[PDB]
């Protein structure tokens, strides 16, 4: 405040007023859980956004007194590579499968069918160098089709080294274990499954306690005693 | 763009009295505030400042601690507090804004001001001319000299230039005498260094007249040159 | 053994403390020193994170170091039977210096067992997420009740005479209430009562979330009882020993120094534990995690 | 059917592109050489500037 | 079927015409004939400023054309204007997708453009009556991630987007003037000759193209890469450019003969380029790798002449002033520094 002149000392405090605001709206962007949803298409993401609710697409929800906002990137059809790294902070990854389409084969390759290709997407987006210290919710959807298709038609078609009793909480488990074994790292990632159909209150409050669970492990590995 | 002040009239000799401006069209939170008062048919001289923030405050050494400056940022109002008063007090009191950041341009919109009737170190800026005789379409200049150098270290110099009209109020013409401000034609130019500076007219229209001041803005508190006037 | 300093206290110079102190000192002296100057040293050189959680253990890291230089005067005030070269000055320092790094290392290892139970059972709170300049000025007034305190230690002519020698000790069996006797206890008493509930509840509700599967953990269960196991250890045996002398004075008056003949000697062991936490301090807050 | 269209455009872009007239590689060093020696004297960066005048010291 | 097959025939023929006519024309290399001129010593340079604020990685910044002012982006939700000489904030604009990649200076001072991830560029105007910052201008049209924008003049506007399209744009009315396609993958970078009548973009299919804004079509292509192409920028004297890939080597190419001119490379990089940049006499030029530090080349010789390592993570843009007084390297740490 010496050599400044008077017009050399107006700006400096319009430089601090700049400053606090930065800080100031940097503290609500931090106290809020932020959440990259994912899924295979027509695999029931719009029916989860529905039951929650309140380029890119954006959400943003509340529950129990903790601000969620939910990305939702399926309309990009970009090269993933080049913008994945964009959402390296987040909290969580919800990937939402329909197993109601184990028969029902894609229509690009009618070769192989949807089951396939959502496994294939689990296990690029559950390895990849960015993510290896991030949650994933696995939401498995649509199941009550699945109890009426299952009995027409086995899964045998679509897991041919299977063999059950084809009933419908065998299967269930039998696709959970599938999917979770899809993880290569076991200690630094933990996949959290759930069962729903046109439930209500139900996914909110599983995503809420992975999410609780998720924090927990944060806060404990910032003081060492994780 | 406007400010409206509101506030002035007749007053008894020991008083005090509260002016205010109201600031509609802008963003009234990013804008320091100058009072500006001028004597009846005198030169106009410089009351005080408050700053973005209301954190700085400056006065006059005629008025400190006589005159308070206030601010109500979220209704968007200025406030000046009158509390003790003599027969010199009375004039009309302009509220100048100015945004201070590297370009900008100080003192832009000047407001209309109130006026005011009361019943009964410092560098120095001189304009030795008093009224210059002129027919329209040649060139005028005028003169101003300073008592120390308004030079500093970086280079800017904070001279300013501006003009008020027969029955208005003033507008910025001006500022570091080099740089023009916005809104005005480019037949007024300005020049000099050190102590000695000049304002040029090229092509003089009969809207011109009027009278001319000069300013340094080096150090508050600010000292307004004397009036030269211009006639057709 | 009835002499006054100003009080009617009775002074034992007991032909025992050269054969036990010194070295148990020695051994606390040697080992503490680059304990904690390797922490101290890790702490602002390799270390380029400053959360603010851990500008909670540099403060535990600093309170350590500096009851270990002092030591070895007081080391050679045993070998010697109670008798002090060093004159007054620093004999105004060698007590101070001790009674103001055991108070303010209690505060710093009392901290970090309320850090942990906020980010365990109140996770997503307002105070997880404090900067490290909100956190160092607690800091700055943890250091400044600590010290207020304890600077009447300062403020007396301390080297007393015993007939032949010079004796330095803060301590000693006296016969009028003090406070640094009410602060040996009430720095004791009350963090226990903190830790426990704090090391408690972590433990608990950190067990019916079922979040005691995962093998890093279950781990993590361990060290939040051994912080608790050895602060009883240390801090315990030279607390009973007073109780036990409070007892003594008020069955019987300063009339008969002989009955505290055993129990005295006793304290000045027991209370060599306290300087062995700042030994094993680093060892299970800093390296074991 | 509008593989042959795409077709069609590309070697059409390949008729315009082969167009053109090239100069051998020796000129365009030489012109490289000739523009950075001709401005050594006014990038402080190059040659540094001395501390009594740039603004950033 | 038939046609399909003569015409990729007919391409293939096409492609070893133009391989042998570039063949041809080369008879030297750049570094025989810089085997005569002497070298430059080691550069020291040292941080003069550092500019800090932003809480999250810097993605994009920029100089302006005087020298002493630029605009930083971040994925914190923010666009900053900083004054150089003294480390101060001028302006603070907010966004409305955090989801910033690139940011643009006017050459004239007035206005200021934003954009990325949201498919949607903003032009934000700076010197209003008002007092504040708003948004002049909406630009949407694209389908794909926006990777730059450069102000052509004061009313236009090209950029480039994850679509495979370069598009220009009239500032005032907002519609797309010429549309530039060719790319088979997303374009990642351009840069604008000095007499703004030409400019190269550089695409995720390792080729580059030299594009023309008035009659809007490709009129050179550039390919010898292995990977993405990063980041792209022209020579000073405007007949060449150098191009910065993901493979660890930086590239010279040349206009006037569409040929290779010299390769920057090192054994000890294994990690690609993130900005690329010139000096103002074209002796140095300036890469910033992703092994947490810059690095500075003798542009003539392809030896390196100092290293300007301090930065704590990733280099992702780097710019040098008009005059070459300073240049300003920005990170993922969210810093920027300015170097002598
Ligand atoms: C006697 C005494 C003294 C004392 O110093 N006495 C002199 C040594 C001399 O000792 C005596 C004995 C008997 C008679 C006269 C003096 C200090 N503190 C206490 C306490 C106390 C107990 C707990 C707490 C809380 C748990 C944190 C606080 C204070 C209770 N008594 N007490
Ligand atoms: C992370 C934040 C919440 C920590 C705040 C610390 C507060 C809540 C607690 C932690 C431990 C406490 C201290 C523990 C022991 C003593 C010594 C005693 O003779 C006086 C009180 C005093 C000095 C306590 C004051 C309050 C205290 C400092
Ligand atoms: O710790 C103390 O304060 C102490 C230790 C021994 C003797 N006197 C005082």
């Amino acid at each position: 405040g010496c050599t400044l002149s008077a017009e050399d000392k107006a700006a400096v405090e319009r430089s601090k007023m700049i400053d606090r605001n930065l800080r100031e709206d940097g503290e609500k962007a931090a106290r809020e859980v932020k959440l990259l949803l994912l899924g295979a298409g027509e695999s029931g993401k719009n029916t989860i956004v529905k039951q929650m609710k309140i380029g890119i697409v954006e959400t943003h929800f509340t529950f129990k007194d903790l601000h969620f906002k939910m990305f939702d990137v399926g309309a990009q059809r970009s090269e993933r590579k080049k913008w994945i790294h964009c959402f390296e902070g987040v909290t969580a990854i919800i990937f939402c499968v329909a197993l109601s389409d184990y028969d029902l084969v894609l229509a690009e390759d009618e070769e192989m069918n949807r089951m396939h290709a959502s496994m294939k997407l689990f296990d690029s987006i559950c390895n990849n160098k960015w993510f290896t210290d991030t949650s994933i919710i696995l939401f498995l959807n649509k199941k009550d089709l699945f109890e009426e298709k299952i009995k027409k038609s086995p899964l045998t078609i679509c897991y041919p080294e299977y063999a059950g009793s084809n009933t419908y909480e065998e299967a269930a488990a039998y696709i959970q274990c599938q999917f979770e074994d899809l993880n290569k790292r076991k200690d630094t990632k933990e996949i959290y499954t759930h069962f729903t159909c046109s439930t209500d209150t139900k996914n909110v409050q599983f995503v809420f306690d992975a999410v609780t669970d998720v924090i927990i492990k944060n806060n404990l590995k910032d003081c060492g005693l994780f | 763009v406007q400010l409206v002040e509101s506030g002035g009239g007749l007053v008894q000799p020991g008083g005090s009295r509260k002016l205010s401006c109201s600031a509609s069209g802008f963003a009234f939170s990013s804008f320091g505030m100058h009072w500006v008062r001028q004597a009846p048919e005198k030169g106009l001289e410089w009351v005080a400042y408050i700053s973005s923030g209301s954190g700085t405050i400056y006065y006059a050494d005629t008025v400190k601690g006589r005159f308070t400056i206030s601010r109500d940022d979220p209704k968007n109002t200025l406030f000046l507090q009158m509390t003790s008063l003599r027969s010199e007090d009375t004039a009309m009191y302009y509220c100048v804004r100015s945004i201070y950041y590297y370009g900008s341009s100080p003192f832009d919109f000047w407001g209309q001001g109130t006026t005011l009737t009361v019943s009964s170190s410092d560098i120095v800026m001189t304009q030795a001319t008093s009224s210059v005789p002129v027919t329209p379409g040649e060139s005028v200049s005028i003169s101003c000299r300073s008592s120390k150098s308004l030079l500093h270290s970086n280079g800017n110099t904070y001279l300013y230039w501006f003009l008020q009209r027969p029955g208005q109020s003033p507008q910025l013409l001006i500022y570091r005498m080099s740089n023009l401000a916005s809104g005005v034609p480019d037949r007024f130019s300005g020049s000099g260094s050190g102590t000695a500076f000049t304002l040029t007219i090229s092509r003089l229209e009969a809207e011109d007249v009027g009278v001319y001041y000069c300013m340094q803005h080096l150090e508050y508190p600010l000292t307004f040159g004397a009036g030269t006037k211009l006639e057709l | 053994f009835l002499e006054i300093d100003k009080k009617n206290c009775c002074v034992f110079r007991d032909d025992f403390i050269v054969k036990v102190l010194p070295p148990v000192l020695g051994l606390e002296f040697i080992f503490g020193l680059l304990g904690n100057g390797l922490a101290l040293w890790i702490f602002c050189f390799h270390l380029k994170s400053w959360k603010s959680s851990r500008i909670f253990l540099f403060n535990l890291a600093v309170a350590d170091f500096l009851l270990i230089i002092c030591l070895p005067f007081l080391m050679d005030n045993y070998v010697r039977r109670w008798d002090w070269k060093f004159g007054d000055i620093p004999c105004r320092l060698m007590l101070f210096m001790l009674a103001m790094n055991r108070q303010g290392s209690i505060i710093f290892l009392t901290v970090v067992a309320v850090d942990r139970y906020f980010r365990v059972v109140h996770p997503h709170h307002a105070l997880n997420k404090i900067s490290n300049r909100t956190a160092a000025i607690i800091s700055c007034l943890l250091w400044g009740i600590t010290i207020g305190l304890t600077v009447h230690l300062l403020k007396k002519k301390m080297p007393i005479q015993n007939g032949g020698a010079n004796l330095c000790s803060s301590f000693s069996i006296c016969h009028t209430f003090q406070w640094h006797e009410a602060m040996f206890l009430l720095e004791f008493f009350l963090p226990l009562g903190i830790i426990l509930f704090c090391s408690a509840r972590i433990i608990w509700s950190l067990r019916q979330r079922q979040m005691d599967r995962h093998a890093k953990i279950k781990r993590a269960i361990t060290f939040i009882m051994v912080v608790a196991i050895v602060f009883v250890i240390c801090f315990l045996p030279s607390v009973v020993v007073r109780i036990r002398i409070f007892w003594l004075l008020h069955t019987s008056g300063t009339q008969n120094c002989e009955v505290y003949r055993s129990v005295d000697l006793a304290f000045f062991i027991t209370l060599s534990f306290t300087y062995m936490n700042s030994m094993l301090d680093p060892v299970v807050y800093y390296f074991s995690s | 059917t509008a593989s042959i269209a795409q077709a069609r455009k590309l070697v059409e872009q390949l008729k315009m592109e082969a167009n053109i007239d090239r100069i051998k590689v020796s000129k365009a060093a030489a012109d490289l050489m000739a523009y950075c020696e001709a401005h050594a004297k006014e990038d402080p960066l190059l040659t540094p500037v001395p501390a009594s005048e740039n603004p950033f010291r | 079927g038939s046609e399909l097959d003569q015409l990729r025939q007919e391409a293939e023929q096409l492609k070893n015409q133009i391989r042998d006519a570039r063949k041809a024309c080369a008879d030297a290399t750049l570094s025989q004939i810089t085997n005569n001129i002497d070298p430059v010593g080691r550069i020291q340079m040292r941080t003069r400023r550092t500019l800090r604020g932003h809480l999250a990685k810097i993605y994009a910044m920029h100089w302006g054309t005087d020298s002493r002012l630029l605009v930083s982006a971040s994925q914190d939700g923010k666009l900053i204007i900083w004054d150089s000489y003294t480390t101060n904030k001028v302006h603070a604009i907010p966004l409305r997708s955090s989801w910033v990649m690139t940011c643009a200076y006017a050459p004239s001072g007035n206005y200021v453009a934003c954009g990325g991830l949201d498919n949607i560029c903003s032009i934000y105007n700076l010197k209003t009556r008002e007092g504040n910052v708003r948004v002049s201008r909406e630009l949407a049209g694209h389908t794909g991630y926006l990777s730059c924008c450069r102000f052509l003049d004061d009313n236009q506007i090209v950029t480039s987007s994850g679509d495979t399209t370069c598009a220009l744009w009239d500032i005032e009315t907002g519609q797309q003037t010429t549309t530039f396609t060719g790319h088979t993958g997303d374009v990642m970078s351009l840069s604008l000759a000095p007499d703004t009548r030409l400019f190269v973009s550089g695409a995720c299919d390792a080729s580059a193209k030299l594009w023309d804004v008035r009659e809007g079509m490709c009129r050179q292509t550039f390919t010898g890469h292995e990977s993405d192409i990063n980041a792209i920028c022209f020579f000073p004297n405007g007949n060449a450019f150098a191009t910065g890939s993901d493979d660890a080597t930086c590239r010279l190419f040349d206009l006037r003969a569409d040929q290779e001119l010299m390769t920057y490379s090192h054994d000890n990089i294994i990690c690609g380029i993130t900005s690329v940049s010139f000096s103002k006499s074209g002796r140095l030029l300036l890469a910033g790798y992703d092994d947490f530090n810059c690095n500075v080349w003798d542009a003539l010789k392809a030896d390196r002449a100092g290293v300007l390592a301090g930065h704590d993570n990733r280099v992702s843009c780097l710019g040098v002033t008009d005059d070459g007084m300073a240049v300003a390297t920005g990170s993922w740490d969210s810093f920027l520094k300015i170097w002598n």
